[PDB]
Order: structure tokens, then sequence, then C-alpha cells
């Protein structure tokens, strides 16, 4: 009755009609208003292969995403002066939805990385509201693994997969710049919180590495994108130095509150696509935003050899990464 | 899949109030994903956009027309329709049916319909008077004579003679009604032996007749 | 990603180079 | 809700290229890439052909392209024919919340024969006659240009009105037609000894006489 297909599927929002939010604002054409009553349908006993790592609702969020920055985004200078105003910034839930003839595969099994069979499957005509959050090395207010935590990876062996952990606790991230160094801001995040999932990290990471040592550390090198905590509040983008998070130490003795330093730029990497693009400063109030931090992206050194442990370091900048840690467990699926 | 139909009367009197109803086969919801919409197009003139509508209660219109203007999903929503109150001879047109549709962008009109001709008048619905019309020194044919509003068709041999068969342009007499001719081109063996019937239909006043031709 | 100039980029520490999206990171 | 602005009309010859042009505002074509073409046939429905600037339905030759630079968008047809005599038209979505058809170019192919017309001519039905009025029929066809100029008689004998007469109305196969009914009494069609249909285009006239 069904097989594995693509085919351009449609968003929906609660998008309102006269805000200037840019992603309100993009939605409004685009996509359709939301479903008042979204109907789910488990299925008799049927069991899937889903695969989270070659997923073309994947490659479509993708596209919606970047249509939306460059575009509501306006920098200053041309491209490849421009006059760039300020704009109001706050993503908003997009749900995706399947047109006719094809229908959405879900699946239920809590402890499920985007891969292999499900059995516990469902049917969506819409997926759920994922906010469409360009972010780095975290992940931003989203999902959130409903029973233990979650590792997921095209292929942990392979060093050169980037990892993306699925926090069963979400814990908040208080980034702010104060109103009056402008480009000089900040992030808060209770220490003795965050400490405890990082340490529930590591156990859940030694299950999957045979109970040895698991080290942080620092990234190795590569643009200040992916070094730093790279990501935009109220239209502005943020970089802050994550060598606090991973503190191997302060874990035995030590304290409460962490404090990150972050810079804000004005001329950055586009993730869109190669090349950079300069934005307008700042302005004497105060910006504030508030994540949950829903999970991360780490790299793995490999290396070992092996000495008897493992070392891991943020990473990200494959944005599709973000849409995965959302869209894992969806597939469309064509009938007719 | 996915046709439009264009269902309503074809007469409306000024300052009344007029509607029309499109019919699906396609499912209006759902499928997807897609809104639809009423257009229309007064005759040796351009088209203009009329309204859009979602299955939910969504209506997005023209804002010429915001104040005699209403789209609505009905039975089981299946089904749209147009209401446009208080109207002139300037609302004449060819109304068609179109689906959009909005997938991740494109905006865009498609599946669209074959329209439905709206004539605005205080004048009287007139079911036409049809006589043969037999050839000499060749082709023959059927004439409609005093109708209104327009369309009438005439089709030949209840279906099975599309081969050569000229259905004029109609003509408004100088009097409030039409007339139109419909011809036939034929071998001169053949008559003597093949009973040609003429098919003239005219809905603003249910007329059906057929008329032989020698 | 302009992945060789990445790898020459990184290359600068002894570190090797690779494409992570649209930017260049090293290891 | 503008009203979008295309040339009336533009003109090629088989196997030419040709575009034609459609402007807008900063907030229309400016705007978004949602700029739709229609092909319209007389007498049949629109027809897409472009949507989202530059798009193809499945089923829509290659000679058919989409362009937009600014403010202006613009259709581009290749290896010209005859089957694109028509009316093409544009449309856009628009900010906030509708959307607007342009004004319509008509693409003339040139480099074409001339047809002459073709007349045929009908007397009044055996059967009018008997209800009295009477009707005469005369039915041109399949020439080329657009218009004609009929006119009919009576023995010598300048005859209206009558004398209905319809305008140029072109068909599918790119040639016009027209239509002219001689309304009389029955006891008039009586009164003389044939009746004539003269039609004229360009230098020909054209006779069909019918007589009781
Ligand atoms: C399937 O998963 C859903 C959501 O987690 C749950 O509500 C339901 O009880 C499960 N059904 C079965 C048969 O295990
Ligand atoms: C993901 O889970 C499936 C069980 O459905 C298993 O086959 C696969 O090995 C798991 N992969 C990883 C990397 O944990
Ligand atoms: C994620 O969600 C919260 C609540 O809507 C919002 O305030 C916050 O700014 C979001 N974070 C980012 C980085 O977009
Ligand atoms: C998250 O999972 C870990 C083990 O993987 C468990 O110890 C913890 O209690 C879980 N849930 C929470 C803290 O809500
Ligand atoms: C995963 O990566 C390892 C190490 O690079 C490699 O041996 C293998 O090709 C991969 N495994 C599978 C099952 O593809
Ligand atoms: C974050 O900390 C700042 C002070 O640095 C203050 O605005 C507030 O206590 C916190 N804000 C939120 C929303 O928690
Ligand atoms: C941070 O959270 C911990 C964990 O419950 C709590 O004990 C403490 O009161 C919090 N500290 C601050 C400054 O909010
Ligand atoms: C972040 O600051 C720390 C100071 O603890 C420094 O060691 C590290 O190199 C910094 N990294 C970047 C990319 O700024
Ligand atoms: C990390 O922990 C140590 C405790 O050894 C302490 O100096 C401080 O609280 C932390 N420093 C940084 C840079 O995170």
């Amino acid at each position: 009755v069904w097989k594995d297909a693509d085919t351009t599927l449609f968003c929906a929002s609660d998008a309102k009609a006269h805000e200037t939010e840019v992603h309100n604002v993009w939605a409004t054409h685009a996509c359709v208003p939301t479903d008042p009553n979204p109907q789910e349908i488990h299925l008799e006993n049927v069991t899937e292969n889903f695969n989270m790592w070659k997923n073309n609702m994947v490659e479509q969020m993708q596209e919606d995403v970047i249509s939306l920055w460059d575009q509501s985004l306006q920098p200053c200078v041309k491209l490849t002066k421009q006059a760039c105003p300020k704009i109001s910034f706050d993503p908003i839930p997009i749900h995706y939805c399947t047109p006719a003839g094809y229908v959405i595969l879900k699946c239920n099994d809590k402890n499920f990385n985007g891969t292999g069979p499900c059995k516990n499957v469902s049917s969506v005509q819409c997926t759920h509201g994922i906010k469409p959050v360009v972010s780095t090395q975290l992940l931003l207010n989203g999902s959130l693994a409903e029973e233990e935590i979650i590792i997921r990876s095209e292929n942990l062996t392979n060093n050169a997969k980037t990892i993306i952990v699925h926090l069963n606790k979400s814990v908040e991230i208080n980034c702010t710049r104060p109103s009056n160094d402008i480009r000089k801001a900040y992030c808060e995040i209770n220490g003795t919180k965050w400490n405890k999932v990082l340490k529930q990290v590591t156990e859940k990471l030694k299950e999957h590495f045979n109970n040895k040592t698991i080290i942080f550390q620092p990234p190795s090198g590569g643009d200040l994108e992916i070094t730093m905590h790279s990501f935009n509040c109220r239209g502005e983008f943020f970089y802050c130095n994550t060598t606090q998070l991973f503190n191997n130490t302060c874990i035995k003795g030590c304290n409460g509150t962490i404090t990150l330093p972050c810079k804000i730029k004005q001329i950055i990497n586009m993730w869109q696509g190669t090349g950079q693009a300069m934005y307008a400063p700042p302005i004497d109030g105060k910006i504030n935003c508030v994540s949950n931090i829903t999970g991360i992206l780490l790299t793995r050194d490999g290396g070992a050899n092996n000495t008897s442990n493992e070392t891991f370091r943020p990473g990200g900048g494959n944005i599709k990464d973000n849409w995965r840690s959302e869209l894992y467990k969806y597939k469309v699926v064509q009938i007719e | 899949e996915v046709q439009l139909v264009e269902s309503g009367p074809g007469l409306v009197k000024p300052s009344q109030t007029l509607s029309l109803t499109c019919t699906v086969s396609g499912a209006s919801i759902s499928s997807g994903g897609y809104f639809w919409s009423w257009i229309r197009q007064h005759p040796g003139k351009g088209l203009e956009w009329i309204g859009n509508i979602y299955y939910i209660g969504n209506t997005y219109y023209n804002p010429s027309l915001k104040s005699r203007l209403t789209i609505s999903v009905d039975t089981t929503q299946n089904q749209f329709s147009l209401k446009l109150t208080s109207v002139t001879a300037a609302d004449t047109a060819v109304y068609y049916c179109a689906r959009v549709p909005r997938l991740r962008g494109g905006n865009y009109f498609d599946s669209w319909g074959q329209g439905t001709l709206v004539t605005v008048s205080s004048a009287s619905t007139k079911g036409p008077s049809v006589f043969p019309l037999a050839p000499s020194s060749a082709a023959l044919g059927c004439l409609v004579k005093d109708y209104f509003p327009e369309p009438v068709t005439v089709s030949w041999n209840s279906g099975a003679l599309t081969s050569g068969v000229h259905t004029f342009p109609a003509v408004l007499q100088s009097s409030g009604l039409y007339s139109l001719s419909s011809v036939v081109t034929v071998p001169s063996s053949s008559l003597g032996t093949q009973t040609y019937i003429c098919n003239v239909n005219h809905k603003p006043s249910n007329t059906k007749v057929d008329k032989r031709v020698e | 990603x302009n992945l060789h100039f990445c790898q020459l980029r990184c290359k600068s520490l002894g570190l090797l180079g690779r494409c992570a999206x649209t930017y260049c990171a090293c290891v | 809700q503008s009203v979008l602005t295309q040339p009336a009309s533009v003109s090629g010859s088989p196997g030419q290229s040709i575009t034609i042009s459609c402007t807008g505002t900063s907030s229309d074509v400016g705007g978004y890439k949602y700029v739709s073409w229609y092909q319209q046939h007389p007498d049949k429905a629109p027809k897409l052909m472009i949507y989202e600037v530059s798009n193809r339905p499945s089923g829509v030759s290659n000679r058919f392209s989409g362009s937009k630079s600014g403010n202006t968008a613009s259709l581009t047809i290749s290896g010209l024919q005859a089957e694109d005599e028509a009316d093409y038209y544009c449309s856009s979505y628009t900010s906030s919340s509708t959307w607007v058809f342009g004004g319509g170019t008509k693409l003339t192919v040139l480099g074409q024969p001339k047809a002459a017309p073709s007349v045929t001519l009908f007397p009044p039905s055996s059967e009018e006659l008997q209800a009295n009025k009477a009707t005469l029929v005369c039915l041109i066809s399949d020439f080329y240009p657009g218009a004609v100029t009929v006119a009919w008689k009576a023995d010598s004998s300048p005859v209206k009105a009558g004398v209905e007469t319809t305008t140029p109305s072109k068909q599918s196969n790119n040639k016009y037609a027209a239509s002219s009914y001689l309304s009389l009494t029955p006891e008039q069609w009586k009164s003389h000894r044939s009746y004539s249909c003269q039609v004229t285009h360009e230098g020909s006239t054209v006779e069909k006489t019918v007589a009781p």
C-alpha cells in the first residue's frame, strides 16, 4: 500500500497576517494556515525502516530556511551599498505536511536513533511545529527525547560523522547584550543544572563506547562560526566561547553559575552558501534571548589508538543536521 | 484526476445578487496545500482575479470587490462557491474556476475550469426556435433563431459527426436577442441515404430540440 | 565550503581540513 | 492590486524568437518569485505555461521560458510556430494579499498565406416561411485577415435592413470568420427573382445567389 518517495511538501504555520517579523512574513506566502484538528492514526501492526540521514524532508526544510534568510536578512554592501534596515526576527514553528497521494509515517519508539525498523508507527498528515533555529554546537528550543537520552550518528565508527545527542532534560541559556562596548555581550547558564546533564551524557555516551572514560575538549580549529556557538538574536549574530561548558573539572569540587563571553559580529560567513555578508550594527537598547538547549552536536577524534578513552568536541555548521535533529522520526511515503 | 465545473444561472438582473458554484473531483483540503479561486473575463478583454478561499474559512478577496463579495466551502466543504451582490453590465463576464496551489511557494492558478458565461441585464430568457436549412448547387446546416442570453450549443447527430462541422459565431440582433447558424460539409453521393439532425441546446430555458434536414 | 583553501588554512597549524557545511573545520 | 503592464501586441516569424514583457512594482514582481504566465487561444480557457518566474508544467515546450529582473518579468518563446498565435497573460502575487493579472499581449505570427473567403448562402427554410418570417443566411469563412465587407442585393438593387453582420472572429486554425443574416418578411422574398450576398476582401469580391 506504499513505497518510499519524495515530493514537494507544503508548510503550515500559525503565522499572523500583519506582524513584520521575518518568519511570519515569509510563511504568510509559502505556507498555509495550520490545521485546527490534525489527526494521528496508529497503524495496525506495521514495522518500518526509517533513516534520518537520507530524508528528503531535510533538504526541503533547508531550501526554505535559506530563502527565508537571504531575502528577509538584507546586508549592507552589495554581493557577488544595499541599505541594511533593522527587522524583527524570532523564529516561529513551521509544520511540514504531505500533499495528495502521500502521507507521513512517524516512529513513536521513544528511544530511537532515526535508523532501522520501528514497529510503533503512526500516520500524521503534518509533522509537528519545528522552529527553524539556525545555530552551531548547541541545538536550541526544539524537540526533546521522551525517555532516555539518544545518540544519533550515521556511523559512529567513522569519526568523520557529526554526532547529534538528544537531551532528555532541557537547560536554559540566558544570553544578553545589555543596553550599554556594545559589540560585547554574554550568556549565563545555571551551572549545577548543566553539569548533571553533561555527566548524564558521557555515561550515555560511555554506554556506546565500552565503559571507557569520556573526555571533552575545545574545538581543534576552523571558522569562528564552528569554533564557537554561533547564533542569531533579534537579527543579531552571537559568537560564544563554550570553553566553560565542557569544563571537565567542574563536575569534584566546584561552584554554581556559569558565564560565557560572546561577541556580536557584523561581518559573518554565510551558512547558506560560500561567502561573507555585512549587517548594520546593534542599537543602544537591551538585547536578550533565552533558549532551551534541547541538544548538542559533537565530533570525535577517532585518533586513539587507543590509550583508554574517547575525546569529544563541539561541531556543527552543516545546518541540515539541525533539521534532522527534529525530522529524524518522520518519513514521506507514497500510496497511489 | 482533478477537473472543475462551474454550475449556476447564466442571467442576473441589475441590482441583484449573482451566485455560482464549482465542483472539484480532487478533494478540497487535503490535497493540499491548495487554494480555490474564482476568476473572470468580461468578453474581448482581460483577466481579473476575483478571490481565493482555503478549506478552513480563510478568504482572500479583490480590494475592488470587497463590498459585494463572498466565497464559501460547502457540502462537506466539497465544492466552493461565489456570491457577488449588486451588479451591473460590468459584472458580465465568463467566470472561470481555478485551483492555485501553494506547496512551498508557487502561487499560480492551474486546473482551470472551462468557465460559464453570466450575462447581465433585466431582459428575459428566451428559448430559440429552430429551422432546418437544406442545400443545392454541397454543405447543409441548422438555423437557431431569436434567443437570449448566450450561449447556445449545436451538436450534430447525437455526437458522432464532429467531422466537417462549423458552428458560427452568433449575432445579437438590433433587438435584444440572438440568432446563430451551424453548418456541415458532406459528399453529394451520401445524401439520399444519411438522415442528419442537429441538436440545439439552450440551458437558460431548458430548450432541447432536434431537427432533421431533408 | 572552499575545501582546498580550508585544507591550506588548517595546515598552518598542522591540522587537516574538512568542510563542515559552507564553513571550514580542522582536524 | 496594480494592473501589471504588458505591451498590447507583438509579432514574429516561423523559427524566430520573441519575448513579451511584464512590468509591475516592488510588491508584486518586486517582490516575490511568483510570476505566472498563461496562453489563451480563442475561445478556450487559459493555460498555465510558466509558474514561479521561470518553471514549466510537464507538457509545455522548451520554447517557453520565463525571466525576471527587478520589477519586470518576461516570457520568451523560441522556434516560433502558428499554434502560438494567441493572447498571453501575466500574473503575480502581491504583498498583502492578492493576485493581479496583466493587460495581455496578442502574439501575431507573421508570414502566412492570404486566404480568400468561402461564402455559402441558405434561403429561408420551407418551415420558417410557414410562420410568416424569412431570414436569409450568409456565412463567410476561412479567410485571412479580418475584416470583410458584405453587401446584400435584391435583383439590382441595394437592400437593408436586414442586415446584421458579425465582426472578424478568429478560429483555432488562425483563419478568421464572419456571418450576415438578412431578416425579412415572407412576402418580400416572393417579391423578387433572386437575392444575393456580396462578400469583399482585399482584391476579390465573391457572389452567392439564391432563388425561390
Ligand atoms: C506507540 O507509541 C505511542 C507514542 O509514544 C504510544 O502512545 C503508544 O502507546 C505506542 N503503542 C504501542 C502499541 O506500543
Ligand atoms: C540505531 O538504532 C537501530 C535500532 O532500530 C540500530 O539498528 C542501529 O544500530 C542504531 N545505530 C546507532 C548508531 O546507534
Ligand atoms: C527558541 O525559543 C524561544 C521561545 O520562543 C525564543 O525566545 C528563543 O529566542 C529561541 N531561540 C533562538 C535561538 O531562536
Ligand atoms: C535521561 O536518561 C538518563 C539515562 O540515559 C536517565 O538517567 C535520566 O533520568 C533520564 N531522564 C531525565 C533526567 O529526565
Ligand atoms: C562505518 O565507518 C567505518 C570506519 O570508517 C567503516 O569501516 C565502514 O565503512 C562504515 N560501516 C558501515 C556499516 O558502513
Ligand atoms: C538573565 O540574566 C539577566 C541579568 O544578567 C536578567 O535580565 C535576568 O535575571 C535573566 N533573564 C531571564 C529572562 O531569565
Ligand atoms: C540553579 O539550579 C540549581 C538546581 O536546582 C538550583 O539548586 C539553584 O537554586 C539554581 N541557581 C540559580 C542561581 O538559579
Ligand atoms: C576562548 O577563551 C579561552 C579562555 O579560557 C581561550 O583559552 C580559548 O582559546 C578561546 N577560544 C576562542 C575561539 O576564542
Ligand atoms: C572550570 O572549573 C574550574 C575548577 O577547576 C574553575 O577554575 C572554573 O570554575 C571553570 N573555568 C572555566 C574557564 O570554565
